[PDB]
């Protein structure tokens, strides 16, 4: 093991002397004489047998000349079924307050990216139990998936349902990545987890813990820990997937929260680290730094991660680099709205900003790509009369316009429906609309077999069954 | 055909001044572009300048 | 502030008389890495542009000659090196292979291949910036290029020595208008035996995924389409250098058919993310910035790239070199830096928009916005004679169409331009990766022009359309043999096809 | 002198020199490698090393490299050689038929006029053409803003300006092509040699002899680095000064696009490092401007009239660029493909277009008052127009019909053909005097030639050849 | 007293004080005097662009903050000295350029702030035919 010697500290920032044996870029250092456990990850050298570190943990009481030790590799973190059913931090460190993790191995959060020539499998199709997503942005059994949206309209309630509909029914494992979000959030998505099943704690009389099943990981790096946690923990979780996926050659599911403070904690320390600031202050190193992390994600011959990144888009602009970078690195597309949500319409999905690469006729037959054609075209005939109906009034519109008005207002209303996680909320129960139902309402709908129906039996339904109990319901209420 | 032809007025009127509108907020909007890249610039020039 | 040679290593060196200098113009010591970058000390004598080789066997490009020291960026990560490596020089500037060995196979900037079938056979390397062919040398553009699209091959023609932009929004449908030109040659490369007739195809991938790259050399080998184009991938996870390179090399491989009298089509996907990467390597080369803080190098850049885009003379070789940039724009606003100085540097137009994507135009291309400074030369008379009518009837349609929604209440000659309009537009949609033949794309636009579609309704038109195909590939292979053959449409053949129309219009049965 | 590279930069090369320094915009020619490329200093910096912006690429140079200093900034070669020749901004030609055999050499950066040197009376310039001479007349040392892209005639409008000043005024002219495309460079090129404008004549032992031309050309290319592009608009000044002062003859300057002018300054500043100012523009914007612009003036010799185009950004009036030029621009000549859908060429907008010299001291109290009443006569039918656009043109008085009748008379009427555009249409060529014009105008606007038809004046230069055709479309 | 676009800059950032010091004779010889500076905001961008060559930190629209230093520092010596002082006297008519009409900008408002009155001028009434084309209603003294 080699020495160094902190030289100066700021902030997030630590640079170090080292008298010879300088260590590789990206690799750990650990600093002796601490209260807590510190490490220190390089990211610059700058001559002189000098670096320029990044520290996990907050640098409040460190001191000049203070010892640091070189491991002789990067950050490495614990892998195999024993991180299964727990809860790790970006160095692996545990914080469920359980005990160690027994695992035989580790992984370095570090590694390079499949080559071209391991190419991806076919698109198979994911079943979600959500209406809208299944028929209009269906989600890819092996590839990338993006819930992008601001504050309040419903990013990591639909992950919720989405683990829900997902996690518990799934037979591999599964990896879920706390960046920079809330631990209330955190706490009772463990909650959850242990209360349906995809977590198993149990206790013993001698004070150990068994995870037998539990068929999860959990790794957070949330707001509260500085910048160099909230980046790494990322690559973090990914190695811990990227095992599954290479040696146990098993499918893994891959949720993450709030990727953008990956982003964002780059730019806390890009200008500490002497880079000059981009346009609007992000980092220069944003497409690349997103890229080596995107290009891990990915099927191959031996495996498959189904990721789900949920991306805040701060006021509403998706005009902001760090999406616009992000849209070009993803399968499959969600935009949430606040318009949308606004009219009690939840989930708030935008079917006018979600795509998808699967929803093509040889994937998806002629009946589904054509009626998610067909509603995208009547949804945006009824939004090219808005202006018309706000300045003369549906006085001026024909018969025509009028069920086309009518019909996409159902739409809209249809898509809606009540999750599971949302009881808290909405009080209502949860739904779960397969695809071939949800296929036969809309083209039903389109068709025009229900306008004799009226329009508010549609806003919390999962079906037609249920549409038409609830307005047969009103029309029993109205007399 | 009173109505009529006090319709086509009220619309004529209100082209104009829409136009009028449109007028004005074309210039506010290209002061505003310009602000935004002055601002923009000048961040990034302080920020190239501070190191 | 100390310079590499007042280090604390050297001056105990010069202090003590050492005057071992003789280390030699080719090796130096690395003082500094970081981010893609390395600084050397020494290599005077080094040129810029010129790569060089670290101990562990990865190599850089030097561009930031200095008094002091040397930069370098790197082609890969910075793992691999650590401050006092030694870098020495190869001595050759950056180059490329080029050549028939290329053709069906993906290469990265370099010309490595990433298919994994084997090397590269390469008679010929050369260089990646070049200077661009002069003003003699070249050759007003009198041919097209036949990308397959009613809409483009109508109203925004594009031509042999054009650079045609593709501008657009996320999820339009720009990879697939490229696809579709490239697999609209596959008929003209088998129904010929010269390699002058032909036109290969190149397709630079800059910041896209591997998981998208597959898609398309798949759906380009299901049709069998990779015999006549190749393929340079510099995705995201490849370096900022890499992804800077890549049209350059393209461009490279492209002169070797424009030089030797044959006929290419580059096409750059996501030019953006080059100069992307162009700017991440200024901001860590501490080069001075601009707005949106990409350097003044931009506009000389993409000139440069896109300058080599010609048609030679026939003293030269009479090949050309066709370029179709692709751009995203993040609201639609071309206002900006990048998209205005690459409308600057284009010779047209192709706006996509997504309020049409969804409408059912499938194309979605905005005619209004796109232009064509070539125009009709462009085009043959065929097509010409069509399309000069279609224009007016569209720019009426797009003069009256805020009137659609009052169409009950107006009075005839302006319902019928209306009719036609939608008639046409209609007409123009079309399906992903089933481009058509120039010969069809005449009948079924005279078609249209000629009132055939005036008293239909236009949901039935995508059958009208298929079906008047079918019959005329059944039935009267002539008159299309003769429009591809003399390049007109004179009175007899246009007898022959309104007594086709008539005749299927007859045999079949419409809606309205 | 002689020194030697010690960085290089992108297009930013610092040279060191071991005595006498050369002075600030000096040239230098760097030895050791093909592709002659050439240094214009810039700034001094101390320690004798100085920096340079290079003309052309800087791959494949190296530290240490030999640099000759010219002793002189970029000399263009001048004379009557340079007519129908092309030339780069270091004077070379790219036309690929020979050196250019001039006796003398003038530098790119020559000092203005001095206040004593100039001409305090203005005057018109007569080009030959209708709408011009009558609603937007141009000057002698004047700055003509030419706002219009393709479809619309506007190499053809060139080439007629450049023949009728070449016959009338006997003057040159010159054509400066500032980051063009090279398509577009080939085309004009070609078009020029098509109609004349151009003499390139084969010779027995295989050289050419570019006889009696009208116009010289100086393109700095696209693919050019900046550097070039900011110096080309310098060289093209230089080569009509030289006619200006010596010669002592009425030229003119053709500009293809001063907003690229802008943008390569721009450009140099961020490459030298200068602080932008407010949109990215350099600091030295209007400085630049007026050192190009001033020397485009009248004076006791001859004179340089000048024919900018100009690029307005985002439709942003309100942007640097064009408000630094607009205070240059002494006139202004819209083009607009909505007057070329009807057939009339050339295309000129005469309701958009403007001039400073229209006020009736300049042009007699004659000429303003008939401008001013076709103004009137045009605005009125364009009002009519919107209104037959709804209420149809049978609900028009017999004074609106009048005003109909005598508005698109003057419309057709302002069309005219071109000398250049014989070879194009086989019509000829017809020249037209301003008292002729005003003649014609003043009738129609009275009302007396009301009973001729409408297709009488589209194609004709004057009441002589209208009346004519009429009589003989009554056959 | 001429500094044009061809000349440097500092010698259209002096020409102003130039001409006021050439005035100050007249104020203080008792006699009396008018000068009229035709243009004020090349004088402004004449010192935003030394001020961003000498890499000065800039402000709003570029310009640094002495620019009202610079213009209060020519306005103010705009007198009528007293009875004692002699009795002369210096009038001052500085000129303005404006964009589309705005006077909201900064150097617009940094010269009302700094002068007596204000006489406008507008592009309609001048392509109307008014001219000259003094506003009433804005105009004020």
């Amino acid at each position: 093991t080699n020495h160094g010697r902190i030289t100066q500290v700021i902030g997030a920032v630590v640079d170090v002397h080292f008298d010879e044996q300088l260590p590789p870029i990206l690799n750990s250092l650990e600093v002796q004489g601490h209260t807590n456990r510190l490490v220190l990850e390089v990211a610059q050298h700058l001559g002189e047998n000098t670096v320029r570190t990044i520290a996990m943990d907050a640098t409040e009481g460190l001191v000049r000349g203070q010892k640091v030790v070189d491991t002789g590799a990067p950050i490495q973190v614990p892998v195999g079924v024993e991180t299964l059913g727990r809860i790790m931090n970006v160095i692996g460190e545990p914080v469920d307050e359980c005990g160690p993790v027994p695992a035989k191995k580790t992984y370095s959060i570090h590694r390079a990216a499949p080559l071209f020539a391991d190419q991806s499998t076919e698109p198979g199709l994911l079943q979600t139990g959500i209406k809208v997503v299944d028929l209009l942005a269906p989600y890819a059994k092996g590839g990338k998936i993006g819930l992008f949206g601001g504050a309040g309209v419903g990013k990591t309630v639909l992950i919720m349902e989405l683990i829900n509909n997902v996690a518990n029914k799934h037979g591999g494992f599964s990896v879920f990545a706390g960046v920079g979000e809330r631990t209330r959030e955190g706490n009772d998505l463990y909650h959850e987890m242990m209360t349906t099943g995809v977590i198993k704690r149990k206790k013993l009389e001698d004070g150990k813990f068994d995870f037998t099943g539990s068929k999860a990981a959990l790794v957070y790096g949330q707001m509260n820990e500085p910048p160099g946690a909230r980046a790494r923990v990322a690559l973090t979780a990914l190695s811990v997937a990227e095992y599954f996926r290479d040696e146990q050659g098993q499918d893994v599911l891959l949720f993450i929260d709030n990727i953008y403070r990956f982003t964002q904690a780059g730019s806390e320390v890009s200008a500490l680290l002497g880079r000059i600031p981009s346009a609007v202050g992000y980092q220069p190193t944003l497409a690349t730094d997103l890229g080596q992390l995107q290009e891990r994600i990915t099927t191959t011959k031996k495996g498959s991660i189904t990721s789900v990144q949920a991306v805040y888009v701060p006021a509403d602009d998706l005009t902001d680099p760090a999406p616009a970078t992000t849209f070009a690195h993803l399968d499959a597309t969600t935009v949430l709205s606040r318009q949308i949500a606004e009219l009690g319409i939840y989930p708030a999905v935008d079917p006018l900003d979600s795509t998808s690469r699967m929803l093509a006729p040889e994937i998806v037959g002629q009946e589904h790509y054509d009626t998610a054609r067909a509603t995208q075209k009547l949804l945006q005939d009824y939004k090219s009369l808005q202006d018309i109906i706000a300045i003369l009034g549906m006085d001026e519109l024909s018969e025509e316009d009028k069920l086309v008005v009518s019909r996409a207002r159902k739409i809209q209303r249809f898509l809606s429906q009540p999750f599971t996680v949302a009881e808290v909320f909405t009080g209502k129960p949860g739904r779960f609309v397969e695809l071939p139902e949800t296929i036969k309402s809309a083209q039903t709908i389109l068709r025009g077999e229900c306008d004799d129906l009226p329009e508010m039996a549609f806003y919390m339904c999962g079906g037609l069954e249920e549409v038409r109990s609830k307005a047969v319901k009103m029309a029993q209420e109205a007399a | 055909a009173s109505e009529q032809s006090a319709r086509m007025s009220a619309m004529d009127n209100a082209s104009t001044n829409a136009g009028e509108m449109i007028s004005s907020l074309t210039l506010r909007y290209n002061r505003a572009r310009q602000a935004k890249i002055t601002t923009e610039l000048v961040e990034i020039i302080s920020g190239a300048n501070a190191l | 502030k100390i310079s590499p040679s007042e280090m604390s290593r050297l001056l105990e060196e010069r202090i003590a008389g050492w005057k071992t200098q003789t280390s030699t113009e080719e090796v130096g010591r690395v003082v500094s890495v970081g981010d893609g970058i390395a600084r050397l000390f020494g290599l005077e004598g080094v040129q810029a542009g010129e790569l060089v080789e670290f101990q562990n066997g990865m190599t850089g490009m030097a561009l930031n000659l200095e008094t002091d020291n040397v930069g370098v960026v790197i082609f890969g990560d910075d793992r691999s090196v650590l401050e006092g490596d030694s870098v020495k020089r190869t001595g050759r500037i950056v180059d490329v292979p080029i050549g028939p060995g290329l053709l069906g196979r993906v290469v990265d900037a370099l010309g490595n291949p990433i298919d994994g079938k084997g090397p590269i056979p390469a008679k010929e390397r050369r260089r990646v910036e070049l200077k661009a062919p002069g003003i003699i040398p070249r050759k007003s553009v009198h041919e097209p290029m036949m990308t397959g699209l009613k809409c483009v091959d109508a109203l925004v023609p594009v031509g042999r020595g054009q650079r045609e932009l593709i501008i657009g929004d996320r999820q339009t449908g720009k990879t697939a208008v490229a696809v579709d030109a490239i697999i609209n040659q596959k008929e003209i490369n088998d129904s010929t035996d010269d390699e002058s007739k032909k036109l290969y195809c190149i397709y630079v991938a800059v910041g896209q995924k591997r998981s998208t790259v597959a898609q398309i050399v798949k759906a380009l080998e299901q049709r069998d389409a990779m015999k006549y184009t190749t393929v340079v991938a510099a995705t995201a996870s490849e370096a900022a250098p890499l992804q800077f390179l890549a049209p350059y090399s393209g461009c490279a491989m492209g002169e070797w058919f424009r030089d030797s009298g044959r006929h290419c089509v580059i096409i750059y996907d996501d030019l953006s993310k080059q100069a992307t990467a162009y700017r991440q390597m200024s901001l860590l080369l501490r080069r001075p910035p601009g707005r949106e803080a990409y350097p003044g190098d931009v506009f000389y850049l993409h000139s440069r790239l896109l300058e080599r885009a010609a048609k030679m003379g026939d003293k030269s070789g009479g090949g050309s070199l066709t370029a179709l940039p692709v751009i995203e724009t993040q609201a639609g606003d071309v206002s900006a830096y990048i998209p205005t100085n690459v409308i600057s540097i284009t010779d047209g137009q192709i706006f996509l928009e997504t309020e049409l994507f969804y409408k059912g135009i499938r194309p979605a291309i905005n005619v209004g916005l796109s232009v064509s400074r070539v125009g009709s030369a462009a085009q043959v008379k065929a097509m010409k004679q069509v399309a000069g009518t279609m224009k007016l009837e569209l720019a009426q349609y797009r003069e009256v169409a805020a009137f659609a929604q009052f169409g009950s209440d107006l009075d005839a000659s302006t319902r019928q331009l209306l009719t036609r309009g939608t008639a046409l537009t209609e007409l123009l949609k079309q399906r992903q990766y089933s481009p058509m033949k120039n010969s069809v794309q005449v009948c079924v636009l005279y078609c249209g022009v000629k009132g055939y579609l005036d008293p239909l309704d236009p949901k039935e038109i995508s059958r009208f359309e298929s079906l008047f195909i079918d019959y005329i590939n059944a039935n009267h292979q002539d008159i299309l043999k003769t429009i591809e053959t003399e390049k007109e449409l004179s009175e007899k053949t246009e007898a022959k096809l309104r007594a086709a129309v008539d005749e299927f219009v007859a045999m079949n049965e419409f809606k309205k």
